C-alpha cells in the first residue's frame, strides 16, 4: 500500500525514519510526534523533531551529501561531542506512511561529520560510500621497508597470540603506565595499537607513539582511556626484514625489496 | 538514614515529594550496605506548575487549529496533497486581569517559571459539581459528553480564589465520572469548578500593561504540546462515495465567491499583453460560517475538523 | 535511478510522447514535497558494425 | 496613559520542525521592561530631564528604576534589630529565593523617609505567610499599618536611544515625553 | 504526463544544428605494436552545410 498512497491524492501521511547502526548497538529515530512500531522496532520521538534537507544523486560525491538537523542532546549525535568514534556509524533511511506497516529504503550510508551550530540544534552531514573512491589508488612503492602495516591481508600474520590483557596500574594526560609491558624490550609495543570495549561487541582504537619500559605513550593524548577498564595492546612492526623474521618470522610474506636494486639501470652512462 | 532494622520488621518511610525543584527530575538515590550490591532506587519525573488564572469571558476566547500541509499542482489544475502533521497543533488567545493578591503571584510565576512547560486548565469546558466530593474519594462522577478528557489525563479542580485547586490523574472514562488513582487530600462542595488540563507553553510572553497601582491587563496565548485524540466524523449524507456538507451557512455577514484560475504566463511586454489558459478550468471558492449555540454542534465540527486534515480530505 | 529512460507527455506544450533518459536528481520527501529531474533525449547507441 | 510591562527573554533556538517544537533556556533570567512619563511644569524640570538624558549616552549608562507595584504587604510588625520580614505568601520562595533580578526592597513608609534594602534568601514559613529575609536592620520598628508599599527595585537601562521631548508651551511650561527602561545585568557582574 | 505525475516542465533547449563539427579525428593505441594510429569519421550532411 506504500506506492498506492503514494500515488493516492488524500492519504498522503509521509513519515520517515532514520536507523543508526554500529554493529550490535542500534539507535531509532523518527520525524513525527509519536513512537512508530516497524519490523518489532520502535523508533523514539525527539523533542523538537528530526528533519533532512533532501536527497541529491547527481554523480558528485562532494555535492550528493545528505543533511540531518536535531537537537543537541540527540543521543547518537553525543559519541561525537569528545571524540570521533572508532567505527563508521552505518546509517539507513526509511519511508513509511502513519497506519501502514510496509516502508521503502530511501538512503544508505555513514556519518561524515557532525557539528553543533547551536546549543537547541545540531547538523549531522552523512555521506555515501561513493566518495571513498577519491583517494588515490597507488598503494605500490619500491622502497626497503615492508610497505605493509602488521596484521593486514598481505602481511598474514596473526596476531591472536601476541594479544596482551592487562590493566593498566597508573593513567595520565599522555602516558599510561603498566608494570607487565616493562617485562619486554625497549620498542616492542611501538607500532601497535590499544583497543578496548567500549559498548557491547564495538571496542575503540588507539595508536602507540612509542614504547618505553613501563611507560606507553599514546598518539593525541589518553583522553577516553578507563582507568580500571580491560586494555588489550597488540604489538607493531617496524618494517625491516630483519625486524620482519627474527620477531614474527614472515620473511617469505616480506613484501619490501631490501637488496634487490636502488638505481642501477640497463640504460645508463658507465657501468663501472 | 544509619538506623538498625529489626528482624521481621518493616520500616516503610514516607517519600514526600515536594513541590519546589528543577524541571526534570534526575534522582539516582543509592541504598548502599555491607556485603550487598548497590540497589539504587531511581526517582524519574518532570515538574510542572499549573496556570490557576481565570481570564474573564467578556471577549470571545480563540481556539486556533493549525496543521501542515503542503501541495503541489501540475498544469493542468489537478492536486496531489500530503498531509504532513496528523495531530494538529493547538493554540490558545485570551485576556485575562489581576487585581487582589494575582498580580503580585502572576508577576512572581511569569518572572520564575518563565518559558516553562504548563498545566493549562481548559476554561471552555468549564463545569460545575453537582454534588460534594467527600476528602479522599476515588472516582469524581461528573458529565464527560464531549469534554476533552482522556484516558490517563489531567484534571484540575478549583475554587473562587487562585490558591484553591488540586491537580489529580485521570485513569480512563466511564461515561459518567472520572476513575482516579490518587484520592483526594481535600473536599469541594457544589459550586468548584472542574477544568480538563493540558500540557501548553507560552508562545510569547505577555505584555502587561498597568491599570493602576496593583493591576494587570495581560493577553496570555498558550500552545499545547501534547497531541488532541477526537473522533473523526463526517456528515451523514453521502454523494458518489463522498461526504456532503448539509449545513445552511449563516448570513450574518455578506459572503461572496471567486473563480480562481491557473492564469499565469500572461506574458506582458510593451505592446500588449496575452493571456493563455493552461488548463481552461475554474475552481469556485465559497466562504461558509456557522453557529454552534449547543455542545453537539461544536463537537460535531470539531470531529468534521480533525477529518478534514486541513485541505487533504475533499467533501 | 541515474540512466533509467522513460517517457514523458504534455499536450498542452506540443511535445509528444518522447523516450529521455534520467540524469541528475534531485528530490525532496519532507517538507517542500517537491521531486525535480534532469532528463537528455535518448540518442545513445553504440553500433555493432 | 496605561502603561504595562513584560520579560523579555533570549528564548531563541525554538526549533520548530514538524511534529512538536522544543524551547530552551540558554541563560534562564528575565529582564523586565518598564515604560516611564513624566510632564515638566516647569524650567528646572526640563533642564534636569535634559541632563538626566545627556547622562545616559543612549543605554550606555544604567541606573536603578524603581517600579511603583504594592507586590509584598507587610502582615506583622518587625522590629528594628529584626531581619525576618514577614509577608503574604505569594509564592516568592517557589519562584524568587536570591537571584538577579527581583531581589531589593523600598519601604517607602508612610512619612516619606524610604529605606533601600538587598533580599537574601526567602524561606516559607506557613500556606499564607512567609518569612523573607533582608540584608541588615530595618532602621526602626514599623507596624504593617504604617507601610505603603515596596516596588521591586531592578537595575535597567534604556531599551529605545531616541528620546522624544515634545515642548508644548515653551521653556516655563508645560511637556511631554516617553521613556522605556529595560534590565540589564550590570554593576561588576 | 501532467496527470499522471507531472508538475511543470520549464526548460526546452532547443538547441541549433548549423553549429557542430563536421569531421572527428579518434587517435587509438595498436596493443600489437603500440604505435599510435588514428580513424578518421565524417559527418556529410553536417559537412555540407
Ligand atoms: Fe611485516
Amino acid at each position: 500500500s506504500f506506492n498506492s498512497r503514494e500515488s493516492s491524492l488524500a492519504d498522503g501521511q509521509p513519515v520517515r525514519l532514520y536507523q543508526f547502526s554500529r554493529g550490535a548497538i542500534r539507535w531509532s529515530y523518527n520525524s513525527s510526534d509519536r513512537d512508530i512500531t516497524y519490523q518489532n522496532q520502535i523508533f523514539r520521538t525527539v523533542p523538537g523533531g528530526i528533519t533532512d534537507n533532501g536527497i541529491i544523486c547527481s554523480g558528485d560525491p562532494q555535492s550528493d551529501q545528505f543533511v540531518i538537523t536535531a537537537p543537541a542532546d540527540l543521543d547518537v549525535a553525543l559519541l561525537y561531542k569528545t571524540r570521533s568514534p572508532s567505527d563508521a556509524i552505518d546509517l539507513v533511511v526509511y519511508d513509511m506512511h502513519y497506519g501502514d506497516a510496509e516502508a521503502a529504503v530511501s538512503w544508505v550510508g555513514q556519518i561524515g561529520d557532525v557539528d553543533w551550530p547551536t546549543v537547541d540544534s545540531c547538523r549531522i552531514t552523512c555521506v555515501s560510500e561513493d566518495e571513498l573512491m577519491d583517494q588515490p589508488g597507488l598503494t605500490d612503492t619500491y622502497c626497503r621497508t615492508c610497505t605493509a602495516i602488521v596484521g593486514d591481508h598481505r602481511c598474514k600474520v596473526n596476531l591472536v597470540p601476541y594479544r596482551v590483557t592487562l590493566t593498566p596500574q597508573s593513567v595520565s594526560a599522555w602516558v599510561i603506565s603498566s608494570g607487565v609491558v616493562a617485562g619486554y624490550a625497549d620498542g616492542w609495543f611501538t607500532g601497535g595499537y590499544v583497543e578496548w570495549q567500549v559498548d557491547g561487541d564495538n571496542y575503540d582504537r588507539r595508536f602507540i607513539e612509542q614504547h618505553a619500559g613501563a611507560d606507553l605513550h599514546i598518539l593525541g593524548g589518553t583522553e577516553g582511556i578507563p582507568a580500571g577498564g580491560q586494555l588489550r595492546v597488540y604489538p607493531g612492526c617496524d618494517g625491516l626484514a630483519q625486524t620482519c623474521d627474527d620477531k614474527f618470522s614472515n620473511l617469505p610474506n616480506f613484501r619490501g625489496f631490501n637488496a634487490m636494486q636502488g638505481k642501477s639501470p640497463f640504460d645508463g652512462d658507465q657501468v663501472w | 538514614p544509619p538506623l538498625g532494622f529489626a528482624a521481621l520488621e518493616e520500616r516503610t518511610w514516607t517519600v514526600s515529594i515536594g513541590t519546589d525543584g528543577p524541571p526534570v527530575v534526575n534522582a539516582r538515590i543509592v541504598w548502599r550496605l555491607q556485603g550487598e550490591p548497590n540497589l539504587v532506587l531511581v526517582i524519574t519525573g518532570n515538574r510542572i506548575i499549573a496556570w490557576t488564572f481565570a481570564p474573564d469571558w467578556g471577549d470571545s476566547i480563540v481556539e486556533r487549529l493549525s496543521a501542515s500541509t503542503n501541495i503541489l499542482q501540475s498544469e493542468s489544475a489537478v492536486t496531489q496533497r500530503r498531509a504532513m502533521r496528523l495531530a494538529p497543533r493547538r493554540e490558545f488567545d485570551a485576556n485575562m486581569y489581576a487585581v487582589d493578591r494575582e498580580r503580585q503571584l502572576l508577576d512572581m510565576t511569569l518572572f520564575g517559571w518563565g518559558a516553562r512547560i504548563w498545566a493549562l486548565p481548559i476554561w471552555p469546558d468549564i463545569q460545575l459539581l453537582h454534588q460534594p466530593l467527600a476528602a479522599g474519594s476515588l472516582g469524581i462522577p461528573c458529565d464527560t459528553a464531549g469534554l476533552d478528557f482522556r484516558d490517563g489525563g489531567l484534571a484540575m479542580l478549583r475554587g473562587e480564589d487562585a490558591f484553591t485547586y488540586e491537580v489529580v490523574e485521570v485513569k480512563t472514562v466511564t461515561a459518567s465520572g472520572l476513575d482516579l488513582v490518587r484520592p483526594v487530600q481535600a473536599a469541594w462542595g457544589t459550586g468548584s469548578r472542574l477544568y480538563p488540563v493540558r500540557t501548553a507553553q507560552l508562545t510569547e510572553q505577555p505584555t502587561l500593561t498597568r491599570l493602576t497601582d496593583t493591576a494587570q491587563s495581560a493577553r496570555v496565548s498558550f500552545l499545547v504540546m501534547e497531541p488532541s485524540a477526537w473522533p473523526e466524523l463526517m456528515p451523514a449524507t453521502t454523494y458518489r462515495g463522498r461526504p456532503v456538507l448539509e449545513q445552511r451557512p449563516d448570513e450574518s455577514e455578506d459572503l461572496t465567491s471567486s473563480y480562481q484560475r491557473l492564469l499565469s504566463t500572461l506574458d506582458n511586454g510593451s505592446a500588449i499583453p496575452r493571456v493563455t489558459d493552461v488548463a481552461g478550468m475554474a475552481l469556485p471558492v465559497i466562504g461558509h460560517r456557522w453557529i454552534g449555540m449547543g455542545r453537539a454542534e461544536r463537537s460535531a465540527f470539531r470531529s468534521l475538523v480533525y477529518a478534514l486534515r486541513g485541505q487533504q480530505k475533499p467533501l | 535511478n541515474p540512466g533509467q529512460p522513460f517517457l514523458i507527455r504534455s499536450t498542452p506544450r506540443g511535445i509528444p510522447e518522447t523516450v529521455v533518459r534520467v540524469g541528475r536528481i534531485e528530490d525532496n520527501f519532507l517538507g517542500d514535497g517537491k521531486i525535480t529531474l534532469t532528463v537528455v533525449q535518448d540518442q545513445f547507441n553504440l553500433p555493432a558494425t | 496613559e496605561d502603561l504595562t510591562s513584560s520579560y523579555q527573554r533570549l528564548l531563541s533556538t525554538l526549533d520548530n520542525g514538524s511534529a512538536i517544537p522544543r524551547v530552551t533556556d540558554v541563560a534562564g533570567m528575565a529582564l523586565p521592561v518598564i515604560g516611564h512619563r513624566w510632564i515638566g511644569m516647569g524650567r528646572a524640570e526640563r533642564s534636569a530631564f535634559r541632563s538626566l538624558v545627556y547622562a545616559l549616552r543612549g543605554q550606555q549608562k544604567p541606573l536603578w528604576v524603581p517600579t511603583h507595584a504594592d507586590d509584598l504587604t507587610l502582615v506583622a510588625t518587625v522590629s528594628q534589630l529584626s531581619t525576618a520580614l514577614d509577608v503574604r505568601n505569594i509564592g516568592y520562595a517557589r519562584f524568587a529565593n536570591g537571584r538577579p533580578g527581583r531581589r531589593d526592597i523600598r519601604i517607602e513608609l508612610y512619612d516619606g523617609t524610604v529605606y533601600h534594602r538587598r533580599i537574601l534568601t526567602s524561606t516559607e514559613l506557613d500556606a499564607d505567610t512567609e518569612r523573607v529575609a533582608i540584608d541588615a536592620a530595618l532602621g526602626r520598628l514599623v507596624e504593617p499599618t504604617d507601610v505603603a508599599r515596596i516596588c521591586f527595585m531592578a537595575l535597567c537601562s534604556a531599551a529605545s536611544d531616541v528620546v522624544e521631548i515634545e515642548h508644548v508651551t515653551d521653556s516655563e511650561g508645560v511637556a511631554t515625553a516617553a521613556l522605556t527602561f529595560k534590565g540589564v545585568r550590570d554593576d561588576e557582574f | 504526463d501532467e496527470d499522471s505525475g507531472l508538475l511543470e516542465i520549464t526548460q526546452e533547449k532547443t538547441g541549433s544544428t548549423s553549429l557542430a563539427p563536421s569531421q572527428l579525428i579518434v587517435k587509438y593505441i595498436d596493443q600489437i605494436d603500440g604505435a599510435q594510429r588514428q580513424i578518421i569519421v565524417n559527418n556529410n550532411a553536417v559537412a555540407a552545410s
